[PDB]
Parts: C-alpha cells; structure tokens; sequence
C-alpha cells in the first residue's frame, strides 16, 4: 500500500500564492488518482478536484477552477496542488487523497494547514493569574499564566521550566484581532503556594522571545 | 547489481521443444517488484513480448495469444531463475529471445511496464541441420605500404552453423578499426564471415594478430595467428 | 452545485444501532451516485469506509454497512461503540465529480458524566498597567464536551468583548475549554462585581469575582 | 499486439539536427509509454520511462512527450553515437521501430583485396575476399574480374552497420570458386565505384604470385 506525506504548514499574506505537495511512497499493484480535499473549520469538506498519474486527466471542481492547479513529478512521485491569490477564506486544512479502482478514499494525507493572514510577527505580552487572596481559603489552588496578543502560532508554555507537568491545563488559542491568546492553569496544594516558586515559561519561536515569569497574591 | 543471463541450445529442430533459462543476479525472482517477462525478435513480427511469471501471495502466469497454446514460464526459487519454454516451434519461432525485468521502473509506486533490464539474448534457429563449427583461414596483410602507411589484415570464418559467432582481436587488446561483418548464408546452407582491421604497417614487426573465434554451439574456439 | 446533506450531529450509547443519512439537493441518490464514506477521527485522521454504496473497504469491521434507504443513502452501525466516535462524511457521484456532504459528528457516550469545574481570575497588576483587562474563565474536567458560556457583569447580561474556545481533551480524557471577557481598565473600575456562566447537560455552575477583594 | 506505427520508420539527418519519431499509440496513457534505443547485437536499453521520464545514464538530449495517442521522442542534437533503431511502447504492444542514420561528407573507400589461404585451397576451396573500408554513403558497388571478365555470380556480399565514431560503412564482397576452377586463372581483381571516387579503383593479384 502506499503512504502519503504532505508539505510543512504555511503561512501567507492576502494575495500570495502557495504550492503544497502530497508524495506517495510504498507501493500499490493497482493504478490509483490523487484527489484534493479541502477541510473549512474543522468539519466542511470539499472537493477540489483530481489528478491521475497515469493518463493525466484532471477534472476540478467549478468554484475552483483557475484557483487550484493540479500537477504531478512523476519520477519523484509527488502530486502538488498550487493555489493562486491566497484569501482569508484559503485558510484550511488541505489534504490529498487516493482514490483507486472501488471509489472509495482508502488512502489520506495527514493534511497542511494554510493560513492567509496579513498580521505581523507581534510577540506576547505574559500576564500572571493568582487567586482572589480572600479566597485563599481551600485545599488547592489554581494559578494561571495568560499569553495575549501573539502572532503567528505557535507558542510553547511550561511551568517551572518544565518540572512541574500535572495539574496543567493548557486550553486552545482565540483569534482577537488578528492576533492569538492563550492561558494556561496549574492546581498545587494550598501549602506549596505562596510557599514554592511557580514560573511559568512561555515562548514564541516566530520573534526568538522566551519569556518566565513567577506568580504572588 | 541486477543482471540477467541467458542459457540454453539454440538450435531446435521443427515440432520439438524450445527450452530457454535466465538466472537472476540481484535480485530475487519471487521480489514483490519484479515481474519476469520472456520478449523476441524477429524480422516478421519486430519485438514481441510473450509472457511473464511474478510472486504475489501465489504465481501468476500470462501470455500473449500468439503463443498462449504452447508456451509456458517456469520460476525456480532454488536456483533463483525463471525459464522459457515453447512447444512444437516452426521457422516461425526463428527469433532473438531475451528475458527482462519489468516492475522494477514504478510511478506513484506501480509498476508501469517499463523494461530496465534485459538478459544478453539468445539466437534461435529453427532447423533440422545439424551443428557444424567453422574453419578459420588468415586474411594476410600484403606488402603494399609495409614500409610506411595502413596494413589491413583479417579472419575468414566458413561454413559454421548455426548462427552466431564471435570474434575478438588479441583477446580484447585491439578493437578500434575492428570490422566484423554479418554472417552470410551460403548455398551449401551453412554461414560464412569476415573479421578484419586495420592496423600501422610498422606494428606488423612489432606486434602479434590473433583472431579470437568462438562458436558455442559447437563448442568451436579458435586462435588463429595472422601473419605476412 | 448539487449539495449533499447529512444530519449535523446524533449522540448514541454504546450497543445501540445507528443510521447516518446522505441526501442530493438535485433529487433521489441512485446507484449510480456511487456513494463512498469516510470517517475523520481526532487527529485529523481520516480513513476510508464504504464504497459502491455498500462495499466495505479492508479492514473495516462488519458492524457497519452501506445502503440505499428510500431516496437517499445510508451508513448503519449495527452496535456502535466508543471507538466509532468520529465525523462522517458521504461523497456523491455526480458524473464526472464528487461531492462531500457536511459529515454527522457521531458521539458515542463512553464515561460517567462530568460537571464542570469553573476558576474564575481577575485581571492582573501588569495588565492594567496598559490600561487594558481581561478576566479568564478556566472551565475544566467536564463530560460530555459541550458547554454554554454567559457572562454577567454587576448581575447584568454581557453582549460582546467574550470569547470561548471549543471544548477540547484533556490528559484525563474530560473536556476543558476556557471563556475569556476582554474590558477597558476604566470599565473594570466603572462595575464592582463580575461572573462567568457555564450550562451544562442543564445545570448551571457559576463564579463570581468583586473588584474589591484585589 | 499488432505493431504500432511509429513516423518516421527510417530516418538520416546529419550531427547537430533536431529529430523527433512519433508512436501511433491507441490511447493517451502516458505513464505506461516508454521509448527504447538499440544499437546493433545488443538488446533495446530503457530511453524514455513514462513518456519524459529519462532512464539512468541517458543523456539530457533525449526528451519525450506526448499528446493525445501521438508520444513523441525528441533528440535536440543528434550525436554520431545516436545511430540505432528506436522502439516505443505501450502496456505489452511494441512500435515497429525507427532506424536513425547519420549524414556525413562523403568519404572514399579504401580497398583492399585478399588472395585466398594456403591453408584453405587444400581443403578444396579457394575464398577471395575484396575489403571496401570506412566509406560513406553506403552506395558502394563491387565488380569481380577474372582475367579481365566479369563474373555474374560466385560472390557475396556483406555490410557493417554504420559506425558509432565516425559515421562510416564497410563492405566486404567473397568470390567462391573450387581449387580447380581457381587455378584455370591468373589475374583475379575487384573494381570499386562509389560517389566519393573519381574513377574505379581495382585491386587485383596475380594467381601464384599472390
Ligand atoms: O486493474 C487491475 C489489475 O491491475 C494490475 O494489472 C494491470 O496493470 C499492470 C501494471 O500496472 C499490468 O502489468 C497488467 O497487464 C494489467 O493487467 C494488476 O497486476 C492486476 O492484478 C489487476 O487485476
Ligand atoms: O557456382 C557454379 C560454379 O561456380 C564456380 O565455377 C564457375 O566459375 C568459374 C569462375 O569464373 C569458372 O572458371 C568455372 O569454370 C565455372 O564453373 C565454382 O568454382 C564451381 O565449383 C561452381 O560449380
């Protein structure tokens, strides 16, 4: 059977153009043809279109018609999918997909994140979260550490450089304005804090800015 | 590292049977990639594939209907070889056979049908004469420009069959201005060629001129010293 | 531009039998629709299910079955269980193209249930120093994962300055999300007294926060 | 399996030329057309794989295309060591082939003539060989003489393929006869007209004195 491995993820601005690849590698007994497949939000799939190494038809979907171009490398064996002046509705997850004789996708891509964001590198400012110190009363507490107004994702965050690993709850980034925020929660014994220190460690690749920061009531 | 090697008489006479073999270096012949195909050819009928064996959880066999009736393809996972073989042949099956990897040459990881190597060949002759290896007679250089110029010399190899045979120079020392000429078929019904090359006079002194005949199938090898 | 529908979401208990549907806007599916199924698991792991309509690809258990049901097709899952958890997606054959039908977000009810535990914090010192706020809403350890957030500043509803993240899995296998109420640092100082509001499965857990007590 | 046609069959054209052999395919499956060279006494070796696909140790002046059933091999600068035939394929159909040729100056040929070997005329025989050496074009013509009178048979003739470094051809011609008939005669000759001679080369030896 074969495997596919797409390209890196991507990051464009409005009105740029991006070329991601899909290389099969193993083997099949059976010709087969590349579909593209485009996953909006996290649950709208669409068609794009396919491609076939074999006799080199394609057919497109009409809504993509001169914005995908379908090509194959047949000697590298790598199909590639160019989209043309990328829009904030090209933000998606891409897949390829083989489709071989019982017409049926058996075979996927784990997919490429594009992400078309006219946005600039702007690094996080790294706010502490402490309890109301009235309420101080109770067996554990939770601390935080609030990442607000990053770009581009990713950022990492740790705690006590990494020493610290359960009672942490790491939740998903929001989009406000443009820029990504984030927050991170630990829950220790009401006897480690304010006893211990407690750092946490955020930082954003994209700037080279590694940031810690220790939390009081 | 893969290499092909043909084997088997090239002779057989009408009615009987072609036996033809191709063992396999560098690879084996029950590879998951490797698909093993018998082709020809002939002046009638141009290359014409007749056949394969390939492993895939279990043989598999087939062939072109031209011979489909009276061929069949035979691997041998002992020996690491696949084998050829045609029944009741007539002049028709006067042929080059060669055998040929196909499926090694992959796009997208299928096997496309490209042959990427081929075994040396064996001439086929269907009749019902007999071996018969050649006499070798020397072409001797004249005297004409010994003293300064071109001296051509040679090899005449008569009344040998059936085809083919080879010839060499100094046991591969000397090839450039080498000309073998294709066999002719005389009337008596058995072949005849020329080996010839030319050569500065002065060397004529100086250095030996042997042709180096070979004719397997009657096991014929000659040296044959060509002098003035 | 034939759509294809499918329903949005269905929640089962394991062992029980489930149907997903697949219908074309341009009228009946027929044979000659071709229907094939994928299934997307967490991940983004896609794997290929059903084709020719009813034709099991390798390796998918018997439990699920392919068909035509009246005008439109149908996946069936004789015993679902936990592992089936998973979007599906029907394509159509429209002659010379696929299309994909929105997928059915298939929850298959595999824990005890699980309330949310809710710590709500202030802004921080640093923060108000930029003359901004946020107030963070940390909703964890929760089953199954889907909440509603509310906002309440001075007892009085919120409209807008919120924003919620999608429940997602955390190391025990609950669910935890988290709400955020972005204000000015005079509109913190203009109210006293603020609250996030999460519904869950029909109950309500709360916290409050007074500006007072920082 | 009946052959494909392949356009041109045969072809010259000098060093330098652009040339381009069309295969008469029966359907537009690219990926599973591929082009073979064969040079003489050796089997087709890989050219072209998958209609562009260039096989392993194959110069970048071998190219492939193809559209609709038409696949074509192209050879931007055709090269002395480009002398073959060229098959297409498809899935298990060959085309009939193309023979390439290069187009030279015109060269003369040398000539050479043999007298026939002691050795053999005891055997009963005699062979004389006449040697026509690196010529071009390949419109060489051998006369045999005996005693000044033209044979009308007794002889056959034989062509090299034409040479991979310097494009020329060679041609021997053999004169059978018995011993007896050999040494009825005294002055045995081969007389030679080709483009690139003025007038007739004759070789000849005198019988005994050899
Ligand atoms: O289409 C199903 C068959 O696919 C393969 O066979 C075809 O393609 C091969 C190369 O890709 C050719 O060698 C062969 O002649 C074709 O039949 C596969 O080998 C078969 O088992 C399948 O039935
Ligand atoms: O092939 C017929 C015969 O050819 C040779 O003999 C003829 O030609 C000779 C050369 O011109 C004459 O001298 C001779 O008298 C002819 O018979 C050959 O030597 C014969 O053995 C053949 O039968």
């Amino acid at each position: 059977e074969v495997q596919l491995q797409e390209s890196g993820p991507e990051l464009m601005k409005p009105g740029a153009s991006v070329k991601i690849s899909c290389k099969a590698s193993g083997y099949s007994f059976t010709s087969y043809n590349m579909h593209w497949v485009k996953q909006s939000h996290g649950k709208s799939l669409e068609w794009i279109g396919y491609i076939d190494p074999f006799n080199d038809g394609t057919t497109y979907n009409q809504k993509f018609k001169g914005k995908a171009t379908l090509t194959v490398d047949k000697s590298s064996s790598t199909a590639y999918m160019h989209l043309s002046s990328l829009t904030s509705e090209d933000s998606a997850v891409y897949y390829c997909a083989k489709l071989g004789p019982y017409w049926y996708f058996d075979v996927w891509g784990a997919g490429t994140t594009v992400t078309v964001s006219s946005a600039k590198t702007t690094a996080p400012s790294v706010y502490p979260l402490a309890p109301v110190c009235g309420d101080t009363t109770g067996s554990s507490v939770t601390l935080g550490c609030l990442v607000k107004g990053y770009f581009p994702e990713p950022v990492t965050l740790t705690w006590n450089s990494g020493s610290l690993s359960s009672g942490v709850h790491t939740f998903p980034a929001v989009l406000q304005s443009d820029l990504y925020t984030l927050s991170s929660s630990v829950t220790v014994t009401s006897s480690t804090w304010p006893s211990q220190s407690i750092t946490c460690n955020v930082a954003h690749p994209a700037s080279s800015t590694k940031v810690d920061k220790k939390i009081e009531p | 590292q893969v290499q092909l090697q043909q084997s088997g008489p090239g002779l057989v006479k009408p009615s009987q049977t072609l036996s033809l073999t191709c063992a396999i270096s560098g690879d084996s012949v029950s590879s998951y990639n490797a698909v093993w195909n018998w082709i020809r050819q002939s002046p009638s009928r141009g290359l014409e594939w007749l056949g394969r064996t390939y492993y895939r959880s279990g043989w598999y066999n087939d062939y072109a209907e031209s011979v489909k009736s009276r061929i069949t393809i035979n691997p041998d996972t002992s020996k690491n070889q696949f084998s050829l073989q045609l029944n009741s042949v007539t002049p028709e099956d006067t042929a080059v056979y060669y055998c040929a990897r196909s499926g090694h040459i992959t796009v997208f990881g299928v096997n496309v049908d490209a042959f990427d190597m081929w075994g040396q060949g064996t001439m086929v002759t269907v009749s019902s004469a007999s071996t018969k290896g050649p006499s070798v007679f020397p072409l001797a250089p004249s005297s004409k420009s010994t003293s300064g110029g071109t001296a051509a010399l040679g090899c005449l190899v008569k009344d040998y069959f059936p085809e083919p045979v080879t010839v060499s120079w100094n046991s591969g020392a000397l090839t450039s201005g080498v000309h073998t000429f294709p066999a002719v078929l005389q009337s008596s019904g058995l072949y005849s060629l020329s080996s010839v090359v030319t050569v500065p006079s002065s060397s004529l002194g100086t250095q030996t001129y042997i042709c180096n005949v070979n004719h397997k199938p009657s096991n014929t090898k000659v040296d044959k010293k060509v002098e003035p | 531009q034939a759509v294809v529908t499918q329903e949005s979401a269905l929640t089962t208990s394991p062992g029980e039998t489930v149907t997903l549907t697949c219908r074309s806007s341009t009228g009946a599916v027929t044979t000659s629709n071709y229907a094939n199924w994928v299934q997307e698991k967490p991940d983004h792991l896609f794997t290929g299910l059903i084709g020719g309509t009813n034709n099991r690809a390798p390796g998918v258990p018997a439990r699920f079955s392919g068909s035509l049901i009246g005008d439109k097709a149908a996946l069936t899952i004789t015993g679902a269980q936990t592992e089936d958890e998973a979007i599906y997606f029907c394509a159509l054959w429209y002659s010379n193209h696929w299309v994909f039908g929105g997928g059915t977000k298939l929850t298959v009810l595999g824990q005890p249930k699980s309330s949310p535990s809710v710590t709500l914090f202030p802004p921080s010192s640093e923060e108000l120093e930029t003359n901004k706020a946020t107030l963070v809403c940390t909703i964890t350890d929760f089953y199954p994962g889907v909440v509603t957030v509310d906002w309440k500043v001075d007892g009085t509803p919120v409209t807008q300055g919120m924003e919620t993240t999608q429940p997602s899995k955390q190391s025990n296998n609950k669910y935890m999300a988290s709400s955020y109420l972005t204000l000015t640092a005079r509109a913190w100082e203009r109210h006293s007294s603020y609250s996030c509001q999460v519904t869950h499965e029909g109950h309500t857990v709360e916290k409050s926060l007074s500006r007072a007590d920082c | 399996d009946i052959q494909m046609t392949q356009s041109p069959s045969s072809l010259s054209a000098s060093v330098g030329d652009r040339v381009t052999i069309t295969c008469r395919t029966s359907q537009s499956l690219s990926s599973y057309t591929h082009w073979y060279q064969q040079k003489p006494g050796k089997a087709p070796k890989l050219l072209i794989y998958a209609a562009s696909s260039r096989g392993s140790g194959v110069p970048s002046r071998f190219s492939g295309s193809g559209s609709g059933t038409d696949f074509t091999l192209t050879i931007s600068s055709l090269q002395p060591e480009d002398f073959a035939t060229y098959y297409c394929q498809q899935s298990r159909t060959f085309g009939q082939g193309t023979k390439v040729e290069i187009k030279r100056t015109v060269a003369a040929p040398s000539v050479f003539i043999f007298p026939p070997s002691d050795e053999q005329l005891k055997s009963g025989t005699a062979s004389v060989v006449c040697l026509l050496n690196n010529f071009y074009p390949r419109e060489a013509k051998v006369q045999w003489k005996v005693d000044n009178a033209l044979q009308s048979g007794n002889s056959q003739e034989s062509v090299t393929e034409q040479d991979s470094k310097d494009s020329t051809y060679s041609l021997s011609s053999t004169l059978t006869l018995s011993k007896a008939d050999y040494e009825k005669h005294k002055v045995y000759a081969c007389e030679v007209t080709h483009q690139g001679l003025s007038s007739p080369v004759t070789k000849s030896f005198n019988r005994g004195e050899c």
